[PDB]
């Protein structure tokens, strides 16, 4: 109740959500991560024995299909 | 062998860095690049200019005499009679 207060100002029902999430389908899906996910900058943190986790040109790269 | 995971051990250096996209390729060159080169000439020019002088000098002599070697001295019919 509080944080649906301060976030959205007012209190979203389960039925509401329940008919939102049953218009999700596939193409759907593939829509929306094509429009946040794909070729995108990320950001990065590591911590730790990390001489392997890969240079960020690389994280880059890993972004995008060159086959799509 | 001789593979990213395995290489050396360290500890406790941090690094930061951005992505190619957010900054310029070329950001400062007159202000920073043009100091920088003349001093990186500074820094190596007596140890490499005076052999190659030296070497322009001699190459110049030997031309020079060689071309005298090859006028006719006139004492060669003068002298005797
Ligand atoms: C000579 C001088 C030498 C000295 C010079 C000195 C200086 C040198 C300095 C530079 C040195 C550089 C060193 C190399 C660095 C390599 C880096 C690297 O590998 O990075 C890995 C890089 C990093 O990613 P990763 O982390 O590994 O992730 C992997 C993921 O799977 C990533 O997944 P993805 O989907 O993002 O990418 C996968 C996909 C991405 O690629 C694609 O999907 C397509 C890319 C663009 C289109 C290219 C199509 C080419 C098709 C073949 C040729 C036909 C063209 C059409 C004409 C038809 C004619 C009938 O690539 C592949 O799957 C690889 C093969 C792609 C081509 C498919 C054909 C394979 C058969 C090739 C032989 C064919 C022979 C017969 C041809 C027909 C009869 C003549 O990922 C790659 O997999 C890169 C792929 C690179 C492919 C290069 C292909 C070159 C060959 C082309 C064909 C040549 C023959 C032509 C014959 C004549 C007909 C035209």
């Amino acid at each position: 109740i509080g944080r649906s207060l301060l976030t959205y100002g007012r209190r979203i029902p389960l039925a509401e959500w329940e008919s939102r999430i049953a218009e999700v389908d596939a193409s759907v899906v593939r829509e929306i991560c094509s429009k946040y996910i794909y070729d995108q900058c990320p950001a990065v943190a590591g911590y730790g024995p990390i001489e392997q986790l890969p240079d960020y040109n690389r994280i880059r790269s890993g972004m995008f299909w060159l086959r799509f | 062998g001789r593979e990213f995971g395995n290489l050396t051990r360290i500890r406790h250096v941090i690094s930061y860095s951005l992505s190619p996209l957010e900054q310029r390729a070329l950001p400062h060159v007159l202000s920073k690049g043009v100091p920088n080169m003349l001093r990186r000439v500074r820094e190596s020019f007596f140890r490499v200019v005076p052999q190659f002088v030296v070497f322009y000098l001699l190459y110049t002599w030997g031309t020079e005499e060689f071309e005298k070697s090859k006028r006719k001295n006139p004492a060669a019919y003068e002298n005797d009679k």
